[PDB]
């Protein structure tokens, strides 16, 4: 997982 | 608001899972790179949990992390190496002398420079609390890294944070010079792990563009916004 799926996650 | 007390049992809370790992310059290299890694995951994680930080924008949440990560993983180290000189404790199982740092090109200076800061915060006697204060602190951007109702949202985030760490110093029933020298002294510090920051990740993109470590994944990322 990416910085902004994290992020969203 | 949350209180002073509230907010510093929060950010206890918020703290991430600890990470294993699992020489050459490469071998080391590559245990350290693995290492944040798993760190950074993590570290989103932990961002997500303290007050405000969801609520500021997606931008600016991104801007943050991409702004303070390597210093997040230093402070982070510094607190676990705190009480054994002369010791890098990276994770459990990654436990490196300073003479170790001869195994990879330039990395021992910067570990000389990750022990000085150690000793500086074990001679100040850093406390738990101070620890937390100070992590999240660097994460909104106490070095004030130029990035309107998420700035302002941001600078309240940043400001009851400060707030907790002045509550805390103020706890240790010191003179008021004391305490006002010593937030000094601590703030000085972040100053400088962010300059430590900087000359690590010029490290980190140097064993990559030299192909010494490849780089994947989130601190690819994280090494690609530098
Ligand atoms: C040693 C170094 C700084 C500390 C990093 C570091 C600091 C704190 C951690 O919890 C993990 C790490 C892993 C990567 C480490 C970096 C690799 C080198 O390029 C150099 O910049």
């Amino acid at each position: 997982q990416s910085l902004i799926n994290l992020l969203a996650d | 608001t949350l209180s002073p007390e509230q907010l510093v049992l929060t950010l206890l809370e918020a703290e991430p899972p600890n990470v294993l790992v699992s020489f050459t310059e490469a071998s080391m290299m590559m245990s350290l790179t693995k290492l944040a890694d798993k760190e950074l995951v993590h570290m989103i994680g932990w961002a997500k949990k303290i007050p405000g930080f969801v609520e500021l924008s997606l931008l600016d949440q991104v801007r943050l992390l991409e702004s303070c990560w390597m210093e997040v993983l230093m402070v982070g180290l510094m607190w676990r190496s705190i009480d054994h000189p002369g010791k890098l404790i990276f994770a459990p199982d990654l436990v490196l002398d300073r003479d170790e740092g001869k195994c990879v090109e330039g990395i021992l200076e910067i570990f000389d420079m990750l022990l000085a800061t150690t000793s500086r915060f074990r001679e100040l006697k850093l406390q738990h609390k101070e620890y937390l204060c100070v992590k999240a602190m660097i994460l909104l951007n106490s070095s004030m890294y130029p990035l309107a109702e998420s700035s302002r949202k941001l600078t309240h985030l940043l400001n009851a944070v400060t707030d907790a760490l002045v509550w805390v110093i103020a706890k240790s029933g010191i003179s008021s010079q004391q305490q006002s020298v010593r937030l000094a002294n601590l703030l000085m510090l972040l100053s400088h792990v962010r300059h430590i920051s900087n000359k690590g990740m010029e490290h980190l993109l140097s064993m990559k563009c030299k192909n010494v470590v490849p780089v994947y994944d989130l601190l690819l990322e994280m090494l690609n916004a530098h």
